């Protein structure tokens, strides 16, 4: 994944994808799954899948 | 029944009612309103809050 962060838009957010073989492309509507760790508002680390 | 205006809140991403003092205290999700036609011209609309 590398990085993920929100956007000023109402809907979307931004995500990098990292090392990918050259012969690959993405179309709108594709679905990606990941298990990532984030920092809660209180300052405690959590884990989630989406 | 009185209808009160609802405005989008970019920080929380929900349609929250204006008129805080006297109004409904409910907030609705996005996708409640889906726009596919031409919008109302800005000249015709009246400004509130």
């Amino acid at each position: 994944i590398a990085a993920m962060y929100n956007n000023d838009d109402g809907a979307t957010f931004q995500m990098e994808i990292g090392g990918i073989h050259t012969n690959a492309a993405l179309a709108a509507g594709d679905k990606l799954q990941c298990i990532w760790r984030y920092l809660d508002v209180n300052g405690n680390a959590q884990a989630a899948e989406n | 029944y009185r209808l009160a205006p609802y405005g989008f809140n970019n920080k929380t991403r929900r349609w929250e009612c204006l008129d805080t003092k006297y109004g409904t205290k409910r907030t609705y999700q996005a996708d409640i309103f889906v726009a596919t036609d031409e919008d109302i011209p800005e000249s015709e609309m009246t400004e509130v809050y």
